[PDB]
């Protein structure tokens, strides 16, 4: 609210979010992998709802 | 006045809540494995 809103017309550009982590973390592959996990029941989505 | 004006001058949710139009993808795809899968109520 107050739905005085709308988009319209397609995206400008292209944005991915992505978790970021300091350049090589330790928990940047696991934490990629567990992304991914999420990603494959795509929790996300249904988050987005 | 207004026949002059005439005389001047669709959607993935559409295709839900239809089934008219026999609408569907590869049998053999991952399309199919898409809606197969989806968590989307649609």
């Amino acid at each position: 609210k107050p739905c005085d809103t709308m988009k319209v017309g397609g995206n400008l550009d292209s944005k991915g979010y992505g978790i970021a982590t300091p350049k090589g973390s330790s928990l940047r592959t696991p934490v990629n992998l567990a992304v991914l996990k999420l990603s494959e029941q795509g929790v996300l989505d249904k988050l987005k709802n | 006045a207004n026949l002059a004006a005439f005389l001047t001058v669709e959607s993935a949710e559409d295709l839900s809540k239809q089934t008219e139009i026999a609408y569907g993808t590869l049998d053999s795809g991952s399309t199919k494995e898409f809606f197969r899968r989806s968590k989307i109520a649609v």
